[PDB]
């Protein structure tokens, strides 16, 4: 019982630090979103960046 | 020398249409400056990764 409450404490842990990663309200880390994508030219054409859930 | 002093009539006249261009190139820089900053607003709000605040 000992070792089951432990476990259960640590994955509540995992949730509370997935979710709170955010910069500006935006995250790659708790997939809020699929992609983001960044400006690389004058032009307009992006930098794609994939969205990773953890 | 009538034709002279007809010559003496048009010579104004080409003066007050280089003034006329002359203010119509500085509003004209004006406008360019302000263009370059319009596109370099544009730019930055065709970013996807963007907050909704920012945009």
């Amino acid at each position: 019982n000992a070792l089951k409450s432990d476990f259960d404490s640590l994955r509540d842990q995992i949730e509370k630090a997935a979710t709170n990663a955010k910069f500006n309200g935006v995250s790659i880390a708790d997939g809020s979103t699929t992609k983001l994508t960044f400006l690389a030219n004058s032009d307009g054409s992006g930098f794609t960046v994939n969205a990773k859930t953890i | 020398s009538a034709t002279a002093a007809s010559m003496n009539a048009v010579k104004d006249s080409l003066q007050r249409g280089q003034s006329t261009i002359d203010v119509a190139l500085a509003a004209g820089d004006t406008i360019t400056d302000l263009l370059g900053k319009m596109k370099e607003k544009a730019l930055a709000a065709s970013d996807t990764s963007l907050n909704t605040a920012s945009f």
